[PDB]
């Protein structure tokens, strides 16, 4: 049988954060992926 | 009229085509 091989979920990770003089709350952005493997 | 998994990606533009049309 023939099995297609695909490199599994990968992508970039960006952190959205305001200035350090305001708050330390952050948001993670996983690029070009679905919200399933994360 | 106008016409992968190796670490190379393309990021979508901030302004979508709908916003450019608007
Ligand atoms: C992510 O996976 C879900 C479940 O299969 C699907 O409903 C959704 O459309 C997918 N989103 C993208 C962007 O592929």
């Amino acid at each position: 049988e023939i099995l297609d091989i695909t490199p599994c979920s990968f992508g970039g990770v960006s952190v959205i954060t305001p200035g350090t003089n305001t708050s330390n709350q952050v948001a993670v952005l996983y690029q070009d992926v679905n919200c399933t493997e994360v | 009229k106008v016409t992968k998994f190796n670490g190379l990606t393309v990021l979508p533009p901030l302004l979508t085509d709908e916003m450019i049309a608007q």
